[PDB]
DNA sequence: TACTTACATGACAGGATGTATATATCTGACACGTGCCTGGAGACTAGGGAGTAATCCCCTTGGCGGTTAAAACGCGGGGGACAGCGCGTACGTGCGTTTAAGCGGTGCTAGAGCTGTCTACGACCAATTGAGCGGCCTCGGCACCGGGATTCTCCAGTATGGCGGCC
DNA sequence: GGCCGCCATACTGGAGAATCCCGGTGCCGAGGCCGCTCAATTGGTCGTAGACAGCTCTAGCACCGCTTAAACGCACGTACGCGCTGTCCCCCGCGTTTTAACCGCCAAGGGGATTACTCCCTAGTCTCCAGGCACGTGTCAGATATATACATCCTGTCATGTAAGTA
């Protein structure tokens, strides 16, 4: 028999692991044609530093681990171990959003 | 027939430039004139943090047996010292990774 | 010449593995698209202003250091690109 | 060449010989402790500036900034700023 | 019979006429009296102007609004009525307290 | 002339009143100290600042623009009180 | 002998005093000089910001049959526009209340 | 004997009646008016303050209080105070 | 009816494998040596800003007499919170496949950034004025008050649906 | 099965107190008017800031090529969220009592702000020197690699909660 984890042990490990580890989780280059791609939104054939754009990075994983964290928050104050978006509008109300 | 130029942070017995945080708030819009010991108390008190920080930092890094000042490093020390934390609550640190911290009710029984 | 999609790019396994960092043991299906969304309105609030930095610059490459005082001005201040 | 640009690399180095002298220290963390130091310095000097507004003076000493220092430096980091800044500025007074 | 309205009706009624007033929720006297007693262990023989006392009054009482519209968007959150401190707590560290 | 237990002061009923104001429907009996420790708190850090700012002013009386001042630096600006 | 007294602020033919916030930025210590488009422009943005704070008061005293304006009916003004709202959502009023508003659990049925 | 205290009492009076010439007024909203006037000048003034900074100019123009309006004041009334500074410049300009 | 006992599902007790734990290496970012010029600094100096004395007056602080408003205490009661179990469920995890990301490798010029000009551009001083604020009073919109109408809310007779029993 | 009769459960009218709501009366504060004063502007002047031109050179962009992490998609194991029923208890509402908050009145002086005097201080400027930045360049910490231990979480077995027989 093939070896299989219980449900949320590769989800801690997973959990753990990206505690301890602190590189960025999104392709950089899908990042960068959507920073484009938005640019172009408010102005057309915009040219962008690739500092910018991991710096435009680093700050978009932050926001979203801070909104998760609050997340989680709502999540085990109502209860759960399963999140849903309801959640995370009620942390963006909370915020003053 | 002008003494020995002197330095005013080793005047102050300290590292910090007393010259360049002086002329910084000449021109960063203030006051027009800045008392005498205010930039020293500036540098003094930003020496201090610094100084408390950099050996956190060394101690963190020493606790991961590295003998070399790390971003991760200063995530785990700054984030871990509650005054600190909501001095600098709001603040990102590029590559800094989080905080292991899960909550009691994840973990298993 | 344009592009029609790339918040696809923020791939739905990105977004495990920093809910992961961000401590979720169980993502809803639900979670990835309303998560991309406001992640979408959020990038759109920075990069916005940081395009009234980049005009107010006179400039046409967007630099680095604008992202720092956009990000500033919204109380997301981040350490490591200044200067 | 290019232009010099002032950054804050030697004075940290310098601090962290002081209390650690076996260690290095990587630019991306250096570049981040420069951050710091502009961060934290543009927050007491904007706070400065407000007090002298407050108070009408159109000079910013010591005395403003060690009121800053009290608003936002929380509790002993405060007061031990206090006492190193007390001690810096008697020393420098003594020349 | 003496007439008894159900629980909750003047409740509602208490939400309806308190949102509807203006006025401040506290009295003057003892919330002085506190403000006065508080800052004494900062500092020693320390006077108030009682517009200072009203204006910490009125900004401490929509500070507790805002708390508690937090709160209860978290109680409604957690399908319940009856707050409890560890929603106001929910809150707070949502917020960052 | 010392006051020791004036955190009673404010009342149930006008912790009753307020959760009225911020449209409460039922409060729990645990709240209200809860409700007077959190709101001991605020008052500490809000006249911490108004006294750092009185004696940095040399004064001995409290002025409601002290007031402002500390309610500014906490991100609670206050419209009303001559700001 | 002299030219003739004619303000700045009728140059603009805006109330706001071109002169006053002129001054106040000036002395407010944000640069020692200041482009002459500036204040006007800053004085323009501020009088129609009023302006359309006077309409949204205007209609809230009309709407409570008071000719006078409160500070309730500032209330009512403020919280129910949303770039008003995002304007001033960490904002406090005194003596204003709260909007009109329960959540849909607390109503019978 | 007494001091004078500034207030922008008589300017909102004045648009007030032009906008509503039958609208009164209370004492304490005129408080609330002018901590507003105050509370967004300071906050267009700095924002305006650090554009200078940031792109090294030591003067503030109309350009850097626009960019402060697109960065501060959201959407739609940006734009409508767009429309009428670029009207009120350019009527000065005549003037 | 309780005591014992079986059994089967929740509790008790030991291994594959992903990450932790042992060096080997080679490199390029750490780390240190070198020219430099710019950045700090010092003496005078002209001038300006804050500390200090007085004081006064007005605004705060303490005291007092009633008055319910507000707090406070207690009791009936409906609602609230929420857990055990159930039950459709909804998503984690396996793991192979696809592909475009990732790495690495080239060419180039757009504009980033640096350099000379120059004129706009705007701060600043004496003077002069005109708007704009201190002061006051006063009168009519609004606060307070009495009396219906409305309005809302709780109940109780009731009609009707639903359900059973007899013919 | 029809018919008739009986229970169940909400349908609904009714009634009375709370609050709008309508009308009457004082009152207080908007506001509007009068006197002062300061500020705001203008002309000019003088210094200077950055806009503009323009070069240049360099990293972003475009193009190209090999690799495999990504990723994603389907299957499936398995745990999730929440609701029914119930269940237990907890403030809500509805009073009474009481007391001190409030309001009106009285006396004290604190200190805050205002004017004048004073003198402490701080930047400007000019120049001079030295220390950190730019650059350059060795060099070992660790990035990467290979080999091994142990968690560790999963997997295979204990245990007692509960069902059942029977003394």
């Amino acid at each position: 028999k093939p070896h299989r984890y219980r449900p949320g042990t590769v989800a801690l490990r997973e959990i753990r692991r990206y505690q301890k580890s602190t590189e960025l989780l999104i392709r950089k280059l899908p990042f960068q044609r959507l920073v484009r791609e938005i640019a172009q939104d408010f102005k057309t054939d915009l040219r962008f530093q690739s500092s910018a754009v991991m710096a435009l990075q680093e700050a978009s994983e932050a926001y979203l681990v801070g909104l998760f964290e609050d997340t989680n928050l709502a999540a085990i104050h109502a209860k759960r171990v399963t999140i849903m978006p309801k959640d995370i509008q009620l942390a963006r109300r909370i915020r003053g959003e | 027939a002008r003494a020995k130029a002197k330095t005013r942070s080793s005047r102050a017995g300290l590292q910090f430039p007393v010259g360049r945080v002086h002329r910084l708030l000449r021109k960063g819009n203030y006051s027009e004139r800045v008392g005498a010991g205010a930039p020293v108390y500036l540098a003094a008190v930003l020496e201090y943090l610094t100084a408390e920080i950099l050996e956190l930092a060394g101690n963190a890094a020493r606790d991961n047996k590295k003998t070399r000042i790390i971003p991760r490093h200063l995530q785990l020390a700054i984030r871990n010292d509650e005054e600190l934390n909501k001095l600098l609550g709001r603040v990102t640190i590029a590559q800094g990774g989080v905080l292991p911290n899960i909550q009691a009710v994840l973990l298993p029984k | 010449k344009v592009l029609r999609d790339n918040i696809q790019g923020i791939t739905k396994p990105a977004i495990r593995r920093l809910a992961r960092r961000g401590g979720v043991k169980r993502i809803s299906g639900l979670i990835y698209e309303e998560t991309r969304g406001v992640l979408k309105v959020f990038l759109e609030n920075v990069i916005r202003d940081a395009v009234t930095y980049t005009e107010h610059a006179k400039r046409k490459t967007v630099t680095a250091m604008d992202v720092v005082y956009a990000l500033k001005r919204q109380g997301r201040t981040l350490y490591g690109f200044g200067g | 060449k290019r232009s010099r640009k002032e950054s804050y690399s030697v004075y940290v180095y310098k601090v962290l010989k002081q209390v650690h002298p076996d260690t290095g220290i990587s630019s991306k963390a250096m570049g981040i402790m420069n951050s710091f130091v502009n961060d934290i310095f543009e927050r007491i000097a904007g706070e400065a500036s407000r007090l002298a507004h407050y108070n009408k003076r159109s000079t910013i000493t010591s005395r403003e900034i060690q009121t800053a220092v009290r608003l936002l430096l929380p509790g002993e980091l405060a007061k031990h700023a206090v006492s190193e800044g007390t001690k810096a500025v008697t020393k420098y007074t003594s020349a």
